[PDB]
């Protein structure tokens, strides 16, 4: 609907795709058998960023009352864009920067937001893999050294930070992070945490050396392990004690959050991390595929295992959860039980959970002076289970304590992190297609250089980068990600895909295309969806987002030993400095877009 | 250290198999 001159020319003819199949057998990457692209589909729309981000979301807001919103905006936000994505690449036969750039050469901008905006989110995840290394390469220990806490000098004394915190925490905060007290406190290098990124970045590379060619063989191991090990968890999470404790509260979610905008904003910006979509990884690989695949097909497909293995995952954590709050719950009441027969010399077994309150008033009225002294604790289960965790705590700390607790222990800390390892490599394989073909696409290296070369540097230069989350305050580099700086940017690409798919190229002939390449015209729910619902849902999530979690003031949690209430949260404002930092990461990708727009449209003159 | 010494094994057989994959490439002629 938009006047576009000179579309025909830019992109290749519907006649010349039949003639291009046979004849393009060199030049361009071609998938060996299309079980490697959905493989490869599998491990970027159900990776790191659905798996890992999801759980997290359902437990910081409620079990069952993020998952409403989630999967009515997977349906009506991610569907619409995750076959658009597969479509128009197997279209325009080129990735992200080729595809925008033909469309129209003023929207060049959009691929490059997309290439840094994959450059940030493999920057982000492949630090959370250092870290899940750093914790497999210490599961083969019949004692898993989270169990237990260091001692004093006198060798008689537990580290007073253990002490007050616990083995768990202690090691992630202490062993593995070494934390400082703020992010102006820098510190210096951990050099474990660096050998560990040199580690996480190298099996990168292996892996991603020669592009397709090598990541389709990895996914038959890397897309395939993962959920196996995720089923053997599900059984294991569900024979726990309390297991069923947290499936049943993530299925009766209070309904007064549901009417939350935050709720519904990080929903919203969750379809796209879950999917992988405005990343440009997906159109790359779509565009190895035969010109007459069935990209519908596919995009269903990957959407129904998307939501299905999101709702799993979730049952999985919960399960754990319940584990956790149970075995609390439990113990702080053998404690109250502890209290009274220590205060009373009743015989041990006499109280029980049955029969604890009528003996603290048979005790109290038998003896009030000494029943005042004796402190005890105010212990609900649901005051247990509703007990958010900030952070990674849901890995380092939930499931690691938990594991713990399991026989085995070292078989299923093992399993645990090569699960979510794979799951990191998988999603890292989409994330460098997303940064290595843009940088091809802009004639950058010397054509003669094999891309190996290509490859190798790009996972220098981001492993030096990722220097700065190997810092004493490196977690709290890694959390400003976690703002919304890491979404802001998403958003306002995936808008404009739609924008320029409909309105730029045409709705109408993307049909025909479409048409052309599987054999029917989209039918009305792609029509409706494409042309409003989906378009209107980016753009509303995109103001509101700004009105609420942009306007909040960005606040972090800092682990201090020296501080009130110290194994509790305090909470603090990020410096003035940092905000600036949050502008450039979430800006630059976004203002590229425009910024390049208006570059061409003043050299045309 | 037993991290350590598993790191070293995993970083090993890593490394030679980017040194096969490489030398893989340079095989292809
Ligand atoms: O800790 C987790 C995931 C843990 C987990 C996932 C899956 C499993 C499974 F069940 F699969 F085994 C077990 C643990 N996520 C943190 C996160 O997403 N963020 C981003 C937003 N905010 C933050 O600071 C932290
Ligand atoms: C941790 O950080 C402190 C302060 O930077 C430093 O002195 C210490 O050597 C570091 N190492 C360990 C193992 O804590």
């Amino acid at each position: 609907v938009l006047p576009n001159p000179g579309l025909d020319a830019r992109i290749p003819s519907l006649a010349e795709l039949e003639t291009i199949e046979q004849e393009e057998a060199s030049s361009r990457p071609k998938w060996d058998n299309k079980a490697q692209y959905m493989l490869t589909c599998l491990g970027f729309c159900v990776g790191l960023g659905n798996v890992w981000r999801f759980p997290y979301l359902c437990q910081s807001h409620g079990g069952g009352a993020f998952m409403i919103p989630f999967l009515i905006l997977l349906v009506l936000e991610g569907i619409p864009l995750l076959y658009l994505e597969f479509a128009i690449g197997q279209r325009l036969r080129r990735g992200s920067l080729g595809v925008w750039s033909s469309i129209h050469p003023a929207l060049k901008g959009l691929g490059l937001a997309s290439m840094l905006t994959s450059f940030m989110v493999g920057l982000y995840y492949n630090t959370i893999i250092s870290w899940i290394m750093w914790y497999l390469f210490n599961s083969f220990q019949e004692p898993l050294p989270w169990s237990d806490c260091p001692l004093n000098e006198n060798q008689t004394g537990y580290v007073d930070e253990c002490a007050r915190s616990s083995p768990v925490d202690y090691f992630w905060y202490r062993e593995t992070l070494n934390i400082s007290t703020s992010i102006s406190d820098s510190g210096s290098i951990q050099w474990w945490m660096l050998l560990c990124l040199a580690c996480a970045w190298s099996v990168l590379y292996m892996c991603t050396i020669r592009g397709i060619e090598t990541t389709g063989k990895a996914v038959y191991i890397t897309s395939t392990l993962p959920y196996v090990v995720l089923t053997i968890f599900l059984i294991r999470g569900l024979t726990l004690k309390g297991a069923t404790n947290g499936i049943v509260f993530l299925f009766t979610p209070n309904v007064t959050e549901l009417a939350q905008p935050d709720t519904w904003l990080d929903a919203g910006a969750q379809v796209f991390f879950s999917f992988s979509l405005a990343f440009g990884g997906l159109i790359s690989f779509s565009s190895y595929n035969s010109v007459h695949n069935n990209c519908e097909k596919d995009s269903v497909i990957v959407s129904i295992i998307n939501g299905f293995t999101s709702v799993y995952v979730a049952i999985v954590v919960y399960s754990v959860i319940g584990f956790r709050a149970t075995q609390r719950y439990d113990d702080c009441f053998s404690t109250n039980i502890l209290t009274l027969i220590n205060g009373f010399d009743l015989p041990e077994g006499n109280v029980t959970q049955e029969n604890f309150v009528d003996m603290q008033q048979r005790c109290n009225a038998s003896d009030p002076a000494a029943y005042a002294q004796l402190v005890f604790q105010t212990c609900d289960i649901n005051a247990f289970l509703s007990e958010a965790v900030e952070g990674t705590g849901l890995a380092f700390i939930v499931f690691t304590e938990a594991i713990t607790k399991m026989p085995l222990s070292p078989l299923w800390s093992v399993l645990f992190f090569i699960m979510l390892f794979c799951l990191g490599l998988s999603s890292m394989f989409g994330n460098m297609e997303g940064v290595v073909v843009p940088l091809q696409d802009l004639r950058v290296i010397p054509p003669k250089w094999p891309k190996e070369v290509l490859t190798g540097l790009i996972c220098l230069g981001t492993f030096l980068i990722g220097f700065i989350f190997t810092l004493n305050s490196g977690q709290y580099w890694l959390s400003l990600l976690d703002s919304y700086a890491g979404s802001i940017p998403l958003l306002i690409i995936a808008f404009c895909e739609m924008f320029s798919v409909v309105y730029v190229y045409g709705v109408d002939r993307f049909n025909k295309d479409i048409e052309f390449m599987i054999g029917h015209k989209p039918n009305i729910f792609w029509q409706v969806t494409w042309r409003v619902v989906s378009p209107l849902l980016m753009l509303i999530i995109f103001l509101f987002f700004f009105v609420v979690e942009v306007s909040q003031e960005l606040t972090y949690s800092i682990w201090d030993p020296g501080y009130e209430e110290f194994p509790k949260s305090q909470k603090i404002s990020y410096p003035n400095w940092v905000y600036v930092v949050v502008v450039i990461v979430a800006g630059v990708p976004s203002l590229t877009i425009p910024g390049y727009a208006i570059y061409k449209l003043i050299r045309n003159h | 250290s037993i991290w350590l010494i598993v790191f070293g094994v995993v970083m090993g057989v890593i490394v030679v198999g980017i040194v096969i994959l490489i030398f893989t490439g340079i095989r292809d002629r």
